């Protein structure tokens, strides 16, 4: 659900 | 409401007129891709720009922490013993042509994602937890057995049956069930493989929101006008325009009053914006965490597991804590961030009041004295000739894989290296320079992991269901430093357990997890962030409150 950024 | 020194809302002293045109922009150096079906849309820019039109036809309202509430286009209710979510569409929910939004339109969203003929990229393993949906997805079944219609396809109620309930099911964005409708009667005769490129999903869609798209200019803009059939109150405004603006042109657009609101402006540009008269700058905490990782092992790809088997002084908890306490994150944020970075106390930002507490203490306050004491008591003893600590004749020397990205990225990494010198730890940059982002991603995510870095920084855009199994579990490839701790595993599992279907218990589980992560110090929270938004002083009703559900209908202008 979470992404690099 | 405040977010840091920022107001979350602009309280206009003046009343809104009836009517008016609002001009909004989204900062992006890449074109928007219009796709009105949530399941087929992969562009975050367009997703935001779809807001006035219903946000790709989202159904559910939430509170300010993203927990579902009643009162939106639909309500959702969970029943533990049925293992079911029940979605009740409003009686008055219509599409923008006046057609009824029915139960079939909700089920059809599932088809758009699960039937591969539509070309969706949004299938997830989470969806396999809906009864029969995996079998529909692989072609084993022609219908979705887990989705039923108490009052028929043309009624307003949909029941979704799960193999297991999940505690995150009361959070928007949980992914275990979907939150949008698609207009089946409008789209039913388009071949699935042609749907994403049809005018009917791009330039000429049906929507459910307060405004409908009168014109879409591919890559660039949407002109929005009131949707006659919206279930809520008529909007104040006569129209909204929403346009892409480049990073290079945003500030001048503000200077020239081209836009009333510009969204997505980056942290860098701020002091050019903060002085511009005629705007109120609002702020809000971002769905974001940055943190420091220690390299403690490797990832075993074949067995999908992190093994915490690296030789390093960082295997010692005292050393991990000391290096955390030595940083001057607060001071760095004061010096460089333009107020847009604030020190994190924990891994979950306080956006999520139901999963966090400011009572949780982390490394937000520098404590050089504590750091030096931890190392001393661990036998890392300060050498006189060098100014660095040693154990068995070996200096405490670490490699910091700092990366490009923040505008002052070099300066900030050097700040930290200098703090670490104060505690007798020698720290050097990976190959003497900052790592480019793509190289960093490669370094961190290619199994089994590298052995030539000790410290790095990472940052994440967090989902509105914030379980961190995908970031820090023993099986997670994203666990970049490869820690594996029985207590942390128990904590992570407790957060997603049946007992956590109770929100008070789940809060406690999240709080324990956050405290344990801080104490073990395999990772150290660094910063939370603030997003900023300039708003022309004529705009009335503007707010960045995540709980504000009716902003597009409420927003207005005090003068034309």
């Amino acid at each position: 659900a979470h992404a690099k950024a | 409401l405040k977010a840091g020194n920022f107001d979350v809302a602009y309280q206009n002293p003046d009343k809104a007129i009836k009517g008016g045109n609002l001009k909004v922009a989204y900062q992006s150096d890449s074109p928007m891709k219009a796709q009105w079906l949530s399941g087929l849309s992969n562009d975050a820019t367009f997703a935001t720009m779809s807001g006035p039109g219903g946000g790709q036809d989202g159904l559910f309202f939430t509170d300010s922490g993203f927990k579902f509430i009643k009162g939106g286009a639909a309500d959702v209710a969970l029943d533990k013993e049925s293992k079911t979510a029940t979605i009740t569409l409003r009686k008055d929910l219509k599409w923008s042509d006046g057609s009824e939004v029915t139960a079939k339109d909700y089920e059809f969203t599932y088809e758009t994602i699960a039937n591969p003929a539509y070309g969706s990229d949004r299938w997830t393993d989470s969806l396999a937890n809906i009864v029969g949906l995996s079998d529909y997805h692989t072609g084993k079944a022609k219908t979705i057995s887990g989705i039923t219609f108490p009052d028929g396809e043309n009624g307003k109620v949909i029941k979704v049956q799960f193999k297991e309930m999940k505690p995150g099911m009361t959070q928007s964005g949980n992914g275990y069930f979907l939150e949008t409708v698609a207009p089946y009667q409008y789209l039913k005769d388009v071949a699935p493989k042609d749907l994403a490129s049809s005018p009917k999903t791009t330039t000429k869609p049906l929507v459910t929101g307060p405004f409908k798209p009168e014109n879409v200019v591919a890559g660039e803009s949407i002109k929005y006008v009131p949707n006659p059939y919206y279930w809520g109150e008529k909007p104040k405004l006569n129209s909204i325009t929403y346009e892409v603006v480049s990073t290079a042109k945003s500030v001048a657009a503000l200077s020239s009053s081209k836009y009333d609101i510009i969204n997505g402006m980056v942290s860098s540009q701020y002091k050019q914006v903060k002085n511009l008269k005629g705007y109120k700058v609002l702020g809000q905490q971002a769905m974001y965490i940055s943190l420091m990782y220690y390299n403690l092992g490797h990832y075993d790809a074949k067995n999908s597991i992190n093994v915490q088997d690296r030789k390093t002084p960082l295997q010692d908890q005292n050393v991990r804590q000391a290096i955390g306490y030595a940083r001057n994150v607060a001071e760095v944020d004061n010096k460089f961030s333009n107020g847009l970075s604030t020190p994190a106390n924990s891994l979950i930002p306080p956006i999520f009041k139901q999963f966090t507490s400011s009572s949780v203490k982390g490394y937000e306050k520098q404590d050089l004295d504590k750091a030096n004491k931890l190392l001393d008591e661990d036998g890392w003893k300060l050498n006189k000739s060098t100014g660095y600590r040693e154990k068995d004749g070996k200096e405490l020397s670490l490699v910091y894989a700092a990366r490009v990205g923040d505008a002052n990225a070099e300066t900030i990494a050097q700040n930290y290296i200098q703090q670490w010198k104060k505690i007798g730890v020698k720290v050097s940059l990976y190959n003497g320079k900052l790592m480019e982002f793509n190289s960093w991603v490669d370094h961190m995510t290619t199994p089994p992991g590298a052995n030539d870095w000790d410290i790095t920084d990472g940052s994440w855009s967090l989902a509105s269901e914030p379980s961190q199994q995908d970031l820090f579990s023993a099986a997670a490839p994203y666990n970049f430093g490869h820690f594996n701790d029985s207590e942390i595993t128990k904590d992570l599992n407790d957060i997603d357990s049946a007992k956590s279907e109770n929100p008070t218990y789940r809060k406690a589980a999240f709080v324990k997890y956050q405290e344990d992560m801080n104490k073990k110090a395999y990772v150290i929270p660094t910063n939370f962030m603030l997003n900023y938004t300039p708003v022309n002083k004529r705009v009335v009703g503007m707010t960045l409150d995540y709980g504000a559900m009716n902003t597009w209908s409420e927003i207005g202008v005090s003068s034309a």
